């Protein structure tokens, strides 16, 4: 017993609950012996039977079962390289990206200071232009001085002279 | 050959307690990263490996010392713990090196500094770069000295931030995104604003 | 010729070939086939000692049964290794990429020994794989070949060592036993013996004597007069064959507490028991010869015997002694001598059987491990065989060896040529080989003992020089995995027309003769003296009746792939070895003209390399087409080859098959029936025959460039297919699933105008970098939409597309046309990986013209890149107005020791114009030795000339004295050689005659396309932010630390402080300076370097303080 | 044009729904769920995300709304206890026909 | 400390246990590091999020914050504080040997 809990809860780098890995060596004992019963490998709807559940969750236990692979080992049939250098870093900046945004988020300014001063305060505050935070018609209202329906119809004439062309076409090449 | 490292330990503040060790740090974890390979296949820097062996043992010691066992257990788990810790700090430096899968020794911090697969000699010393490439070359003789052939593709990928300011600054593509496109399709107008 | 499809190629041989080269994959085919047991192994077995026919399987089931329990009541057998037909044909298992297998079937026997019970369960051991025709084994679906390594032979190895202190000539011996303990015995320093056993540097002769269960007695008797010996019996200090035995347990298994038997069972478990220690059956065969124990004894008890260590024992002494022959008593004499390492007597050839039987044996071994485990803890009466059996290690085992080990590598098909060497290669790296820094400067050279047996030319030319090498056109596998060549035997000076196999070792005690020797047609040589090859190397002369042997033709030393190079005695050994290497390099053209001077090789090449069809049964042919022929037997039958056409190759190199018969004409069995890719007429051609000037021309051919005619462009000559083939695999994720359609987000008409509604390109359409391939939508998942984007989406309506387009993108440098879809799917009920549903494989092709840059070389070894492709007026051209075709340099030509090549453009040119030698009154002098039908030829014809026994320097000039115009009347090459040419760009005519002629030209698979390379900014590594490497990625050059010291020594402070910091590793840095050349603003300051903080971080998570100080 | 799963059908015109066409009248953010399942119909939906796109970025409200809404849907589309509108423990809700 | 490429002096010397626990964001417990099913770090793993700092940019464990608003100051539920990424590359831990 003490040897087995070691093996599930200690032996694997991602963790598994026994729970799960005692229907992993369930499946892999069931199908190691089948195929000699057999001579060929079973198709997974065959030990769903074995198993009484739907082939969908042996797919998944199969999927589950495989381990991770090291990042040292050489890969080349020759010595000379390793794998973490064919490893891209996706959370690494594109530095084109960046740098787009930064003339998007300048022609975005641009754009809406052609709009009214109290319609660009309006969506700016509306969308978390100037800060993180998206407000409510409601604080929109306490920072000028009006009532939320005032607010809707604010907010109705900006996307409505928005949509004019001239703002639709410079700002939709930007994508 | 004592005094030339017992006056050393002498003038220096350093005190000899480290040299023997009571704690060990742990390297940050993007050092040691866990990159999802597409396909759902995981892939470690096998330095994982080496702190879950060390947590292990020092949990295992932690619960026997703590439990009540016989000396002869204790001590054992003791020098586990002191070969996972060499392991960790130098694979192979003594006894048989310890091996994962496909039988092959795995890579200790000792090992990230040491030949040309080290870090100096390898990422420090000597990088890759950016803009750049690499073809074959051929005889110029209608060239002078200072000048030297390029192919137009390569001149191409290699110039592109240059090409993208002065084609928008001539007005080739509105905006710079507009530009990406603009000079990957390679349209006629990208080859005299490269030019 | 002898063959029926066969071209008439006239040949300057002067003497005939006793026998024709044999098949050139047998290195392969008849080691598989001792392998499997098949019939046609059985009967060959059946004249070459059927004292003992048995399969390799055989041998190992025999070997491991009968297994045993703990007690001996029960007991388990293996016999009868049988198979059965293959799950499914070459061509749709390649189709479907899984791998090319039969089953395997063996009768177990369960044998209850305590009452007796009989269990004869047929039990099923796998999917076997099985090699096919041409040799290649295909698993997953691509080709695959075992390539036959070289490994010391196992046995004992007396040497020679010099102390260097009293000029003492010192003597070791290593018994170098597979599977086994080495055992040292050497003389040290003094006069006394060094006899270590598991490198413990210690324990004298006397210790292990007496621990034999020898009293000193013996030991006196029988070393009298070994003073190296009995003194050290005088200095035993130790007496007691149970002192002997504990002493030796003590030095050898420390730790645990001697008994009066630990030591003696040990002493038995150590060499004289097959469960820990057993030298091969090729190795007690050896120890037999060598020591000459046993001469008429059959093979058996692979454990080492008493005798062998006191035979070894005394054959060291005398060696010491300075004696020249030692009989043991109860033996035969054998001669004293030191045994060289490099000798191929020593070397032996473990092919692809031994590997496949060792990886077999490895997995047999395991599961009878866990069959022993199995035997004991379950009850017994209620067992039967399959309760034990378990296949997995054994099909683990052999898969594991297929796959991921550099004994068993791709199949590279980029020409025949270079699969037919693929195969029939010796290698020297690998499990139980050394590595290249192991190599030392003893192991790359050339042994004499290689002549015959292994070709001194054919060798990679990188680091793995003189590793791995390749066999020769005549050498043989002799059973035990000894490389095995034929000779003629001479008599009294009369050379006999039986051939016998010879050796290595074997031509120790005979003579060998002279390849080309001046028989008389009776045996006999004009002069007694010839030059012979001796024992130990040396060559000299010898009289004719002492001689015994002779070769069986010339091109004995030489391998097929170096068997093709014309006048290969007149060029130097390292461009030879060059030209050797390029020929495997060529890719296949879209005509494959055969060359106008070849070798006779070329012609059973091309047939034994198996992509040229050749028709099994001889019949008339019923129908023929492009893309099927059938051909109709003489007896009711027939027979349809479905044919392959633009088969993508594993180099992406196109494989195309054109048949070459007509509707009605009869064939014969044996008969070519459709060219291969390098293949015209069922022979050799890997490349074309062109005009050739070795005049220098304003440079553009300076220092090995070639500059060659856009003729060439506009004709197609030089002009290769490239198939590429494209994966997309559609899997499983938390996403849901990805669909194969057209609902790509964010896309405009003219790039999806070429692409079906079914998510895939039509058939037929030409894409290049950057196109949309495959439409593999992706559910996008979330993250922070940007509020830019909120913003956006109301002036332009646009909806939110949750779906990320993951599609497939034609990468950079590369275009063409699509060939085909390959689709498969779940849904079509197809064995795709787990969690796998989709699988798409698109080819594109392209039609890859010359141009500048790509590498283009002869047969000789003269390389180069092109250096102009310049139009056909500016070329020099002939009195005839015909333009030349490519132009060589004459610089190289004499500095390189490769003459040959000017020979062969003679010779070509000669054979392009005929010539008709005047033999009216009386033949010639030089012609007198040239053979019939040759003073006569027509324009465009076809010559042959073996590597060593070809046209001499007389015949060329002979040839070259008669030219027969083409149409006028025009002898444009004089006698000497030479022509005179025009200018194309001046007019006037050169000053002086230059050389002309057609060489061959192939073109290499090195071309500028696939070497060309640009990066601005790509993708960077995890650990360390700098870029990758490689075109497979946006790679990156790298800057290595020697370019550093050259930016240094110039004193380029700034350059190397932004290489080092913002093009490759600051990433502030970098999207600053990215910003900085968008805006046209100035560069700014580089920053701190990442990979420095990384490795600052190392040093600090090492236990090491380090901090960096201000002040 | 007209969006159709199983039984399910939806008419983005005039707002109405369709399962196997018998009538049906429903909330509009309960409306506007469905439109998002429907036009991910094989594609799983985690909460997070829902309440991201179909509901408005400022809510500031607790999670159950989301299980209150998908409940609405099933007592009116899927009255038997197995669904058509299956649910993932912590991964959110997704439209499967059950095989 | 503070990398402006202003430098005199680059110091090496024995690390005592002090140091390396003055350097430490805290104390590894467990060795376990990705969970089988949500793929994120666990508590007290090799790979802690409370220890090593976000993953995410400017997200806690829990999700209880997710906005740039919200910097340097502390989750109170999960530990984790809200900052950029690459503290996950700065941050270091340490293990108590018994
Ligand atoms: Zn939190």
């Amino acid at each position: 017993q003490a040897i087995t809990r070691a093996m599930a809860d200690q032996a694997r780098t991602i963790r598994i609950p026994v729970h799960m890995v005692e229907v992993i060596n369930k499946l892999g004992r069931i199908q190691r012996e089948l195929l000699q019963d057999l001579g060929r490998e079973p198709t997974p709807e065959e030990l769903a039977k074995e198993m009484d559940i739907t082939p969908e969750k042996v797919l998944e236990i199969q999927q589950y079962a495989r381990e991770p692979i090291s990042l040292d080992q050489t890969i080349g049939d020759e010595g000379d390289s390793q794998l973490g250098d064919f490893i891209e870093d996706s959370e690494a900046v594109v530095a084109v990206d960046a740098v787009s945004f930064t003339l998007l988020q300048d022609q975005l300014q641009s754009v809406l200071d052609t709009l009214s001063e109290r319609e660009a305060g309006v969506v700016r505050l509306r969308f978390g232009l100037t800060d993180g935070q998206p407000r409510t018609l409601d604080e929109i209202g306490q920072v000028y001085g009006v009532t939320r329906e005032r607010i809707r119809q604010i907010e109705s004439k900006t996307m409505s002279k928005l949509r004019h062309p001239s703002r639709s076409q410079v700002l939709r090449d930007y994508l | 050959k004592r005094l030339k490292v017992v006056a050393a330990f002498q003038q220096s503040g350093n005190s000899p307690m480290g040299m023997v060790l009571d704690a060990v740090p742990v390297i940050p974890p993007e050092l040691r990263p866990m990159v999802q390979l597409d396909g759902g296949r995981f892939a470690t820097s096998d330095l994982n490996d080496l702190y879950r062996r060390v947590i292990n043992r020092n949990n295992r010691l932690k619960r026997l010392i703590d439990l009540g066992a016989p000396e002869i257990i204790v001590n054992n788990e003791k020098r586990m713990l002191q070969e996972s810790v060499d392991a960790l700090f130098d694979n192979g430096r003594r006894g048989r090196p310890v091996t994962g899968p496909g039988n092959r020794p795995l890579k200790s911090l000792s090992d990230l500094l040491k030949g040309k697969q080290g870090r100096f000699r390898q990422n420090l010393l000597g990088k890759r770069v950016d803009y750049s490439g690499r073809s074959v070359i051929v005889v110029g003789p209608q060239l002078k000295l200072h000048q030297c052939g390029l192919p137009k593709l390569m001149a191409l990928e290699l110039f592109k931030p240059f090409v993208m300011k002065r084609l928008v600054d001539l007005n080739h593509a509105q905006n710079i995104k507009s530009a990406k496109r603009m000079v990957e399709r390679q349209r006629p107008q990208v080859w005299d604003v490269l030019e | 010729n002898s063959v029926p499809g066969a071209p008439n190629r006239v040949s300057f041989a002067k003497l005939r070939e006793p026998l024709e080269v044999p098949g050139l994959l047998d290195v392969q085919t008849d080691s598989f086939e001792w392998l499997i047991g098949s019939p046609r192994w059985r009967e060959s077995a059946a004249e070459r000692g059927d004292v003992n026919p048995v399969g390799g399987l055989e041998e190992v089931l025999y070997e491991l049964s009968p297994i045993e329990d703990f007690s001996g009541s029960m007991s388990l057998s293996f016999s009868d290794p049988r198979f059965d037909d293959v799950k499914a044909p070459v061509d749709e298992c390649k189709d479907k990429d899984m791998t090319y297998a039969a089953p395997l079937f063996v009768t177990a026997e369960f044998i209850n020994n305590n009452t007796g019970e009989i269990k004869s369960q047929t039990v099923f051991m796998g999917d076997f794989p099985m090699m096919t025709e041409k040799g290649t084994f295909i698993i997953n679906g691509t080709e695959r070949v075992v390539v036959s390594q070289l490994v010391r032979s196992p046995g004992v190895y007396f040497d020679e060592t010099i102390d260097k202190s009293t000029d003492k000539t010192l003597h070791s011996v290593k018994v170098i036993p597979s599977r086994g303990a080495w055992l040292e015995f050497d003389v040290d320093k003094r006069d006394t013996v060094g006899v270590r056993i598991d490198r413990k540097r210690r324990q004298p002769v006397t210790v292990l004597l007496k621990a034999l269960g020898w009293t000193s007695e013996q030991i006196v008797e029988r070393f009298g007069f070994s003073e190296i010996m009995r003194s050290t019996l005088e200095k035993d200090n130790t007496v007691g064959t149970d002192e002997a035995l504990l002493d030796i347990y003590r030095k050898l298994r420390p730790g645990e507490p001697p008994t009066k038997e630990s030591a003696q069972t040990l002493l038995e478990n150590l060499f004289f028991k097959e469960k820990r220690y057993d030298l091969a059956r090729v190795g007690r065969y050896k120890v037999n010869k060598k020591l000459g124990l046993h001469v008429g004894e059959p093979i058996t008890s692979s454990t080492l015997t008493e005798e062998d260590v006191v035979a070894t024992i005394e054959y060291l002494v005398r060696l010491h002694e300075g004696q020249t022959t030692m009989t043991v008593p109860g033996g035969v004499e054998v001669p004293v001598e030191t045994d060289d390492i490099d000798h191929f007597g020593n070397r032996r050839l473990r092919t692809v059987g031994e590997l496949i039987q060792n990886q077999i044996r490895v997995g047999m071994s395991r599961m009878e491990r866990v069959v022993r485990e199995r035997m004991t803890t379950q009850d017994v009466e209620a067992i039967t065989p399959q309760t034990l059996i378990n296949i997995r290690p054994v099909v683990a085992a052999i898969k594991e060896f297929f796959g991921t080990s550099q004994l068993s590598q791709f199949m590279d098909q980029n020409n025949p040529l270079s699969g037919l060497t693929h195969k029939r290669r010796l290698s020297a790296l690998g499990p139980g080989g050394l590595s290249r820094e192991r190599a030392g400067l003893e192991v790359r050279d050339v042994h004499p003992s290689h002549y015959g047996r292994m070709c001194p030319i054919e060798t990679p030319e990188g680091p793995n020089i003189g590793l791995i090498g390749s066999l020769s056109v005549y050498a043989r596998v002799n059973p035990f995995g000894f490389i095995e060549t034929p000779y003629r035997k001479v008599v009294d000076g009369v050379v006999s027309d039986e051939i016998v196999y010879l050796t290595a070792d074997e031509e120790d005690r005979h003579v060998v003769a002279q390849a080309n020797s001046p028989i008389d047609a009776d045996g006999r040589f004009v002069e007694p003296r010839v030059l012979v090859r001796r024992k130990a190397g040396e060559v000299e002369y010898v009289p004719s009746s002492e001689v015994d042997y002779m070769d069986v033709s010339p091109r004995q030393m030489v391998s097929v792939a170096t068997a093709m190079i014309p006048f290969l005695e007149h060029d130097d050994a390292n461009r030879a070895l060059m030209g050797a290497n390029m020929q495997r390099q060529a890719v296949p053209l879209v005509r494959s003209e055969a060359p106008l001077v070849g070798t006779g090789m070329e012609l059973r090449a091309a047939i034994d390399a198996g992509d040229v069809v050749v028709a099994e049964e001889s019949g008339v042919i019923e129908e023929v087409s492009a893309d099927y022929i059938t051909v109709m037997h003489d007896n009711g039958t027939r027979r349809t080859y479905r044919m392959r056409k633009f088969a993508r190759s594993n180099h992406g190199t196109c494989a195309n098959q054109c048949p070459i018969v007509d509707a009605g004409d009869r064939v014969e069995a044996g008969q070519v029936i459709a060219d291969g890719p390098c293949t015209d007429d069922g022979e050799m051609a890997l490349g074309k025959n062109l005009l050739v000037a070795i005049m220098p021309w304003e440079g553009h051919n300076y220092e090995d460039a070639i500059i060659l005619s856009n003729r060439l462009v506009e004709e197609d000559v030089l002009t290769s297919i490239h198939i590429e083939e494209h994966e997309i695999d559609a899997r499983d994720t938390k996403l849901g699933a990805e669909e194969i359609t057209r609902d790509i987000p964010n896309i405009s008409d003219e790039v999806l105008a070429d692409l079906d509604e079914r998510g895939i390109v039509r058939i037929g359409a030409e894409v290049r970098d950057g196109d949309i391939l495959v439409g593999k939508v992706t559910p996008k998942g979330e993250t922070e939409l940007t509020p830019e984007e909120r913003l956006l989406r109301a002036i332009f309506g646009e909806k939110a597309r949750e779906v990320r387009d993951t599609s497939l993108k034609v990468p950079h440098g590369e275009s063409g046309k699509v060939i085909g879809i390959r689709v498969f799917s779940r849904e079509d009920e197809d064995e795709l990986p787990a969690g796998v549903n989709e699988l798409v494989r698109v080819y594109v092709a392209q039609k890859r013209k010359i141009s500048d840059g790509d590498k283009l070389a002869g047969r000789h070894g003269n390389k180069g890149v092109i250096g102009k492709i310049l139009p056909v007026e500016d070329m020099p051209f002939l009195a005839d107005g015909t333009p030349v075709d490519i132009i060589l340099n004459t610089h190289g030509v004499p500095r390189r020791m490769n003459i040959g090549q000017i020979l062969e453009t003679h010779l070509g040119w000669c054979a392009h114009s005929g010539w008709k030698v005047d033999a009216a009154k009386g033949v010639p002098d030089w012609a007198a030795r040239l053979p019939d039908e040759l003073l006569e030829a027509q324009p465009n014809a076809i010559v042959s000339t073996p590597v060593f026994d070809g046209a001499q320097e007389a015949e060329l000039q002979g040839l070259l004295s008669c030219t027969l115009p083409n149409r006028d009347g025009d002898v444009l090459v004089d006698a000497d050689g030479k022509a005179m040419l025009f200018d194309g760009r001046s007019g006037e005519p050169f000053p002086y005659p230059v050389t002309v002629g057609y060489m061959y030209i192939m073109k290499l698979h090195h071309l500028v396309d696939d070497k060309i390379h640009a990066r601005s900014t790509g993708p960077y590594s995890m650990i360390t932010q700098q870029p990758l490497g490689g075109k497979a990625q946006f790679g990156g050059q790298r800057f290595g630390e020697m370019e550093c010291w050259a930016m240094q020594a110039y004193g380029a402070a700034y350059t190397l402080q932004e290489l080092l910091t913002i093009k490759s590793d600051d990433t502030v840095g970098r999207v600053k300076v990215y910003e900085a050349i968008v805006k046209g603003e100035n560069i700014p300051e580089p920053g701190i370097p990442e990979s420095f903080k990384v490795l600052l971080k190392e040093l600090q998570s090492l236990c090491l303080n380090v901090e960096v100080l201000s002040s | 044009v007209r969006l159709t799963f199983a039984d399910i059908e939806l008419d983005e015109e005039t707002h109405e729904v369709w399962k196997a066409g018998q009538p049906v009248s429903l909330s509009p953010t309960e409306f506007t769920l469905l439109r998002y399942f429907v036009i991910n119909a094989g594609t799983v939906l985690s909460k997070p995300k829902i309440l991201d796109h179909v509901w408005r970025y400022d809510f500031g409200g607790d999670v159950n709304v989301v299980e209150s809404y998908v409940s609405y849907l099933r007592r009116k589309i899927d009255t038997g206890e197995k669904r058509l509108l299956h649910t993932l423990r912590g991964v959110g809700y997704v439209l499967r026909e059950p095989r | 400390m503070l990398d402006v490429n202003f430098f005199d002096e680059l110091r090496i010397g024995l690390a005592t246990a002090e140091d390396i626990r003055q350097w430490s964001y805290g104390e590894v417990k467990k060795p376990e590091t990705i969970n089988y099913r949500t793929l994120k770090p666990e508590k007290d793993g090799l790979f802690c999020e409370k220890i090593f700092g976000p993953t995410r940019d400017w997200e806690c464990y829990c999700g209880k914050y997710k906005r740039v608003r919200f910097k340097g100051i502390i989750c109170e539920r999960c530990g984790v504080e809200v900052t950029r990424a690459k503290v996950r590359r700065e941050r270091m831990g340490h293990i108590e040997l018994a």
